[PDB]
């Protein structure tokens, strides 16, 4: 019931967001078996070493931990313009 | 005498408004059956055919 | 060197009571907007209405 709203609408939103100016990283290549993110550092002979990607545990921003249960409201507690009288701009 | 055009149309008295059909424009047209989704407000109309 | 395309079940199967395959219903499908289970259900709710 919900799939057309994903594939035929939300996917377009991903395709555009992917070209946004600030989405500068390559997040994934679609191959779980081999994909590994590119890893850069600011670094100097004076000995500074700043990784761009660090493992720092939960942060104040709250973006770090992932509740996968978010999957549930989506499948069974959300309307969409394509899925749901049924015309909607 | 004086008839200008004689057409063979679907019969309004049988395909009545009770069946949803609207024969006035020379084709059957039912309102909210197979509406397209994801399109602008005037774009449903051809599906009415 | 290849060409991707859809292939309708009616374009491979043909069985009189299984899968309608008459050219008329083929043309009817040709005139249909792209659909979804939601749209189909809406159509059925309308014919019931």
């Amino acid at each position: 019931n919900i799939a057309v709203a994903h594939t035929d609408h939300l996917s377009v939103v991903y395709a555009t967001m992917s070209n946004f100016m600030l989405n500068f990283t390559n997040n994934f290549s679609g191959n779980h078996a081999t994909f590994k993110p590119d890893q850069y550092v600011i670094t100097s002979p004076e000995g500074s070493y700043k990784p761009i990607i660090e493992r720092q545990g939960e942060t104040v921003d709250g973006l770090t931990i992932i509740d996968t249960s978010i999957v549930w409201p989506i499948l069974c507690q959300c309307t969409y313009p394509l899925v749901r009288s049924i015309m909607e701009e | 005498y004086g008839a200008a055009v004689v057409n063979i149309d679907l019969n309004r008295d049988f395909f009545d408004t009770a069946t949803g059909i609207d024969l006035t424009k020379g084709i059957p047209l039912v309102q909210d059956l197979l509406v397209p989704i994801g399109v602008t407000a005037g774009a449903e109309q051809s599906a009415e055919y | 060197r290849y060409h991707e395309s859809v292939l309708e079940i009616a374009d491979i199967f043909d069985q009189a009571d299984f899968i309608q395959t008459s050219d008329a219903v083929r043309q009817l499908r040709a005139l249909m907007p792209t659909l979804s289970t939601s749209q189909i259900r809406h159509a059925i709710e309308r014919i019931a209405q």
